[PDB]
């Protein structure tokens, strides 16, 4: 058994990481004072589920996660919330004034005054692993501290833990919900410095979750309480080989060993089905070839994209409930014949199925109905680059003009990194460019 | 369609089906850039107060 | 009130699109770079397809399918037509095509010999053209040699001459169908109901191009008989139609126009799993400019697709109608010209 | 605990910014006293960001009341609300300025100034994390365009790192006082340029307007004129008072709304305007909302582009149905949002209404067509100043002919800034 570590930065990562850990109590019957009855070895063990969660001599099953915030409201919840219980106070971090959803801010001018802080709270968690593996790290690219911050941390760990493997959960900027101007400007500055330090990254566009909210739970102003829930869902399905017995990605070396051939080509596509909304109180329980059809719509994509105008690279498929691999095949060879999947010729064309028999887990009291399989896809395909062409377009036109670039260089940053961001940018949507089009 | 690798345990399985063949800076470094940009904004931030003593 | 966009200047069949839209009353241009709009009548090289379908509370079409260059290319078409089951290799409707990559640069050299000396040794007619994209550049010759040895001189394929084509009469002449389909964002396939020969104004000699290549802009530089017979080379169905009974006696919806919108479903059902924008964050319309040529025993081929198709003078005004109609007043409505071809979603 | 220090100087600065914090006081259920006596927990939320808690569960507004005359503030003592302000933070003189920025900024006012920083000290000291400054002032005047101008360049050189916000009411020949009124405020507008991070530019001959062609006041007073900025000053610091997700503090209102250091002027907007029971439809406030007839600044907004928007919606209403408005807006009149800044519109919806109302909107600004207004008042400070007239009112006060030619040419540069982005 080997642990990971959660990083949670600002108020998407924090958000999103509470409804996560919340997910995964219900799914290991972790109650919210942090006991687990089904868990018969006391104050130890190496189970698949303490890869997430610690354990102290009272029984308690302590989540191995760190939140970080340059801004105490949002932390402020879960220090009063449900799960309250379960988090010790050395792992809540917060500042008194954010970045004012300034890269250069979260960056700079504050993130080099709490740097050492989050470090030392990380390391507290990393000594009690016997054999760490990696963190993953939650945050948005477009807020001051989820940029900024997370940018510098990523750095840092680099430094401090260069064997160990990070991914990223990365909230995407989409104007119905967002809530500064600048967004673009922060998404590409932390994606240029972030590039290096990460193995792979799962981009969630706000504007796909808003939409799946609207019109598959029949949400008419979603929240982000909706949107997290629905997010935390897909990490769940994501994570799950980490947190059960299992032979697929059973370690976070094995997500860019399957999903990422190439270093910076590291942002798989996730597609997530069936989402179905609870107050339907009965809805036709969707089959095996259904649910693996929908996983090639783009109305399911975590980002919205025509993947038909790509070429996949690899291709994973998560299944949970009633599911068997037969079952799975005919699907896939009935997908073949009806679907436009052109893969790299130096790829093999194929899918890495996993299948967990415990059907997914449901909030009380949420949006999202019980079903009996759902599935959720990670293909890695050059039309994600879509989202990347849409950020550097909007990049492009505010920086010709120079608009709002003097509050960066207010906090000690030099415009010459917008242009080396952008540019670093331009490499990358060439690089997908050369590797999904003939 | 071949499978591959099929795994099985109590709680799921997993396996591989196969449709076609194929065809970091140190923290010195770090640090520098931290230093560096907060000393920009000592500079531009002495300027305003030169500017204001005038 | 609809918003558009024009980023395609040199096309005359959406300026007059944009004409009319403007006349409505209802429909306000924008600026080329306006984010905002409802519709794009988009530019035809690298269309920033990956940017539509991302403005909130906007229904968003543009006039062209992402994808159907597969079709609009001489060697994409060549291979679409071969690695399509629902074409096969066995297609009869087109003709016998070698894809010939030059040898400063798969490619189909040895298979296209294979075939060119059967015919030798068969005695069968064994003249070839070969043509590329790149192209107002075309070689007519029946020694193979002859045609490897100009490509090599971009990609380029090489066809099986038509030595046998229905000539009119009088005038013993070469000609070609144009047909123009619109396909809009649900993927019904609308055959315009006029169509044009271009024919050529020079006797058809099988022993010089002008009376082989019937296009309009040949026929009006390199001919001494442009406009001799009709009016700009352009024969319509009307008349078209009256010579096939007087010569024939037989109509062109049987000799031929069946076996017209039997190629257009075949070619746009084979793609449409490709391109169909039905379940698509935006939408997408599309005009397309089919050639077809008629041999002497009354049998239709598909010779090329354009995807960026002009119209004939006299049909401006009705097309472009058709085309707000049908293609962009059904998404946007305001406050039949085609013969639909039904097929199976 | 993001704290605001507020700041009102001289006659105009003291009567609106007394309004204010009665209207605000009512939305957070604060009495006269003091005492809160309110129904939701929603008014209590972030009432620290512009209330001190003192012994007894005692709210005291963090206003500094700061004059050059005792006039008006010994009116504010003994009016409404008037015993709610700590009475250590009533600054004031007995000289008076005289209408007269040089007094105010170099003589009478730097007499006084020290005292002033003293109580801004004070109050700052007690913050938690002090954002920043808030300024309700003319420019017309003498004391809250000349001395408020001073005070600002002091507090930013005591505290460069916080925000400095002000309400600037502009002078109009149609409401007017004296005629120097067109060189106090070119004098103020530099001072402001350089200094101030938002400045919502208040013109009082848009508010005679809309209070005599909208309101139908026959003869309008200054008391009707400061009803309109008392409901447009509340709206507009909705998003810092209540709980929300949008510029919900200075820091981040600005990165929002500024994309260039000197182009921080923003027009305000205020609807309903009625002269009354009648509910207002969400399609109603939206088109009122962007109605120039319900702009403060007296700009014509289609003589210029939007760089940037802040919309408020207050009350109980259909979210779906705002964003759908809101979105309307937009793409029926995107050729007056510039292209260069993409979604540059935020919109915010607060569940409080307003008092007498169901439903209200706030429209905050950042259009070209400002220059409208900085043109107005350069046309007429050139009038006077090309004969010099009235200037030995400013010279017998130690000031230079040479320090008004630079105002006048800062102006003129102010306009032409203005003038490139509108293109
Ligand atoms: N899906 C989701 N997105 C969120 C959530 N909270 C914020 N966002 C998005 O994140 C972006 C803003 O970044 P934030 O995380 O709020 O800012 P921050 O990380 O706290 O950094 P600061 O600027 O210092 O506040 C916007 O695009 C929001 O739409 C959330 O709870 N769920
Ligand atoms: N296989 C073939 N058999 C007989 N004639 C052929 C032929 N291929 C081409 N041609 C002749 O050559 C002409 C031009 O060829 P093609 O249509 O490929 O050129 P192009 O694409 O530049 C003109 P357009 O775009 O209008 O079709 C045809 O109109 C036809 O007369
Ligand atoms: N809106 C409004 N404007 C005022 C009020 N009182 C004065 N003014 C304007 O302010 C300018 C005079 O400045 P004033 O505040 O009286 O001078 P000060 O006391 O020295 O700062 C003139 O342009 C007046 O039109 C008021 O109560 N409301
Ligand atoms: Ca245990
Ligand atoms: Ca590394
Ligand atoms: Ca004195
Ligand atoms: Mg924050
Ligand atoms: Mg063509
Ligand atoms: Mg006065």
């Amino acid at each position: 058994m080997r642990e990971c570590i959660s990083i949670h930065v600002g108020q998407a990562g924090v958000q999103i990481g509470n409804a996560c850990w919340e997910l995964y109590c219900l799914e290991h019957g972790i109650q919210p004072d942090g006991q687990m009855p089904s868990d018969k070895t006391i104050g130890g063990g190496d189970d698949s589920f303490n890869t997430f969660f610690s354990e102290t001599g009272a029984g308690k099953h302590v989540p191995r996660a760190v939140f970080v915030d340059l801004e105490p409201t949002v932390i402020d919840e879960v220090r009063t919330g449900t799960y309250r219980q379960l988090f010790h106070p050395e792992q809540l971090i917060t500042g008194k004034e954010d970045a004012a959803n300034n890269y250069a801010r979260g960056h700079y001018t504050i993130g080099k005054e709490i740097i050492d802080l989050v470090l030392d709270r990380i390391r507290k968690l990393a000594d009690q692993c016997t054999g760490l593996q990696g963190f993953l790290v939650f945050h948005s690219f477009g807020g001051g501290t989820g940029s900024g911050f997370t940018s510098l941390l990523m750095e840092r760990l680099s430094v401090d833990y260069g064997k160990k493997s990070k991914l990223e959960f990365s909230i995407y900027p989409a104007p119905q919900v967002s809530t500064a101007v600048v967004e673009p400007y922060n998404s590409i500055l932390t994606t240029h410095t972030t590039l290096e330090h990460s193995d792979c990254a799962f981009m969630v566009d706000n504007e796909a979750i808003y939409d799946i909210c609207r019109r598959n739970l029949d949400i008419e102003r979603p929240t982000y309480t909706n949107l997290n829930r629905l997010i935390s869902q897909i990490v769940s399905s994501i994570t799950a080989s980490l947190r059960f017995d299992g032979a697929l990605n059973v370690d976070l070396t094995e997500f860019q060993t399957n999903l990422v051939p190439y270093p910076r080509i590291h942002f798989p596509l996730a597609t997530y089905a069936p989402v179905i909304s609870a107050e339907k109180a009965y809805h036709e329980q969707l089959s095996v070839a259904e649910i693996t059809n929908a996983c090639f719509e783009p109305a399911n994509q975590m980002v919205k994209c025509d993947p038909r105008h790509g070429k996949y690279m690899a291709c994973c498929l998560l299944y949970r409930g009633d599911v068997v691999p037969k079952d799975v095949n005919a699907a896939i060879a009935t997908i073949k014949t009806k679907r436009s999947i052109q893969f790299v010729d130096w790829c093999p064309t194929g899918f890495k199925v996993g299948i967990n028999y415990q059907p997914p887990t449901v909030v009380p009291g949420g949006d999202l109905a019980k079903v009996q399989r759902a599935v959720c896809m990670l293909s890695n395909t050059t039309a994600i680059a879509e989202a990347w062409a849409r950020l550097d377009h909007k990049f492009d036109l505010m920086y010709a003009k120079r608009a709002f670039v003097h509050w960066y260089v207010g906090e000690g940053m030099e415009e010459g990194e917008f242009s080396e961001a952008r540019e670093d940018m331009a490499a990358l949507e060439k690089d997908y460019e050369e590797v999904g089009v003939d | 369609m071949e499978v591959i690798e099929l795994n099985k345990c109590t709680s799921g399985q997993s396996f591989e089906v196969i449709l076609k063949p194929p065809s970091d800076p140190s923290l010195e470094e770090i640090q520098k850039k931290l230093e560096a940009a907060e000393e920009r904004r000592k500079y531009q931030e002495a300027e305003l107060l030169k500017h204001l003593a005038e | 009130m609809y918003t558009f966009v024009v980023r395609d200047e040199n096309s005359s069949v959406y300026a007059e699109v944009s004409r009319l839209l403007l006349a409505t009353g209802q429909w306000k241009r924008l600026r080329k770079d306006n984010p905002r709009f409802n519709l794009m009548l988009g530019e035809r090289n690298r269309l920033p397809f990956g940017r539509l379908g991302h403005e909130p509370g906007l229904v968003q079409l543009v006039n062209y399918y992402r994808g159907a260059d597969k079709l609009c290319r001489k060697a994409s078409l060549v291979k679409l037509i071969k690695t399509s089951p629902e074409l096969s290799e066995s297609c009869t409707w087109f003709p016998e095509s070698y894809v010939i990559y030059p040898t400063n640069l798969t490619d189909e050299r040895e298979v296209f010999l294979a075939a060119y000396n059967r015919r030798r040794e068969g005695r069968e007619g064994n003249v070839w053209i070969a043509k590329s994209s790149a192209g107002a550049g075309i070689l007519i010759s029946s020694e193979a040699s002859e045609l490897l040895d100009f490509i090599d001189e971009q990609v380029h394929v090489i066809q099986k001459y038509l030595e046998k084509p229905l000539l009119l009469e009088p005038g013993h002449r070469k000609f070609d169908i144009r047909s123009w389909v619109l396909v809009d964002h649900l993927y019904n396939i609308y055959l315009y109901r006029e169509g044009v020969l271009r024919t050529s104004s020079e006797p058809y000699n099988s022993a010089d191009k002008t009376c082989h290549l019937t296009n309009h802009c040949i026929q009006k530089e390199y001919s001494k008989n442009y406009g001799r017979y009709e009016e700009g080379n352009e024969m319509f169905f009307e008349e078209f139609n009256q010579y096939l009974m007087d010569a024939l006696n037989t109509t062109l919806e049987n000799s031929i126009l069946l076996q017209i919108k039997h190629i257009i479903r075949s070619c746009l059902m084979c793609i449409e799993p490709a391109i169909s924008t039905k379940h698509l964050h935006y939408q997408s319309f599309q005009l397309f400019g089919f050639d077809f040529m008629v041999d002497e025993e009354l049998k239709v081929w598909l010779i090329e697709v354009n995807g960026a198709p002009a119209c004939a003078q006299k049909l401006y005004a009705e097309l472009c109608q058709g085309i707000v109609d049908v293609a962009i007043s059904s998404v946007f409505p305001l406050a039949s010209i085609f013969i639909k071809l039904h097929h199976h979603h | 605990m993001r704290e605001i220090v507020h700041i009102q100087a001289g006659q105009c600065g003291n009567q609106i910014g007394a309004k204010f914090w009665e209207v605000i006081s009512d939305e957070h259920g604060i009495d006269p006293t003091g005492s809160y006596h309110g129904d939701s927990d929603l008014q209590l939320e972030r009432i620290n960001v512009y209330y001190n808690e003192a012994t007894g569960n005692k709210y005291v507004p963090r206003a500094i009341l700061v004059d050059l005359e005792p006039g008006t503030m010994d009116s504010v003592r003994s009016g409404p609300f008037g015993q709610i302000f700590r009475p250590d933070n009533f600054v004031f003189g007995q000289s008076g300025a005289g209408n007269n920025w040089a007094k105010g900024h170099y003589t009478e006012g730097a007499e006084l100034v020290d005292s002033v920083l003293d109580v801004v000290r004070k109050e700052s000291e007690s913050c938690d994390c002090l954002q920043g400054f808030q300024l309700t002032h003319s420019l017309g005047g003498g004391t809250g365009s000349g001395m408020g101008t001073l005070l600002i360049s002091k507090i930013r050189e005591e505290y460069p790192d916080r925000i400095m916000n002000t309400f600037s009411v502009m002078p109009s020949p149609k409401v007017s006082d004296t005629v120097v009124e067109p060189y106090n405020a070119t004098l103020s507008v530099h001072q402001l340029v350089e200094n101030t991070d938002e400045t919502y530019c208040i013109d009082n001959e848009a508010l005679y307007d809309i209070c005599f062609r909208t309101l139908k006041l026959t003869t309008p007073t200054y008391g009707d004129l400061n009803h309109l900025v008392s409901a447009t000053m509340s709206g507009v610091t909705t998003c810092l008072r209540f709980p929300g997700q949008l510029n919900a503090d200075l820091r981040k209102l600005a990165v929002n709304m500024v994309p260039f250091p000197r182009l921080h002027f923003f027009m305000p907007g205020f609807a309903p305007l009625t002269s009354q029971y009648r509910a207002l439809t969400v399609p109603e406030l939206t088109q009122q909302m962007f109605d120039s007839k319900n702009m403060m600044a007296a700009c014509d907004p289609r003589h210029g582009r939007y760089l940037t928007v802040a919309a408020i919606f207050r009350g109980r209403m259909s979210m779906k149905e705002v964003d759908e408005q809101m979105l309307n807006v937009q793409n029926k009149n995107s050729s007056y949002f510039v292209e260069w800044i993409p979604n540059n519109v935020k919109t915010a919806v607060c569940d409080i209404p307003p008092r007498g109302l169901k439903m209200s909107a706030t429209f905050i600004g950042n259009s070209t067509a400002i220059q409208e207004l900085f043109k107005r008042i350069s046309e007429q400070f050139t009038a006077m100043f090309r004969r010099k007239a009235f200037l030995h009112w400013y010279t017998g006060e130690g000031m230079d002919e040479m320090e008004f030619t630079e105002a006048e040419s800062n102006m003129n540069d102010l306009v032409s800034e203005y003038q490139q982005y509108q293109d």
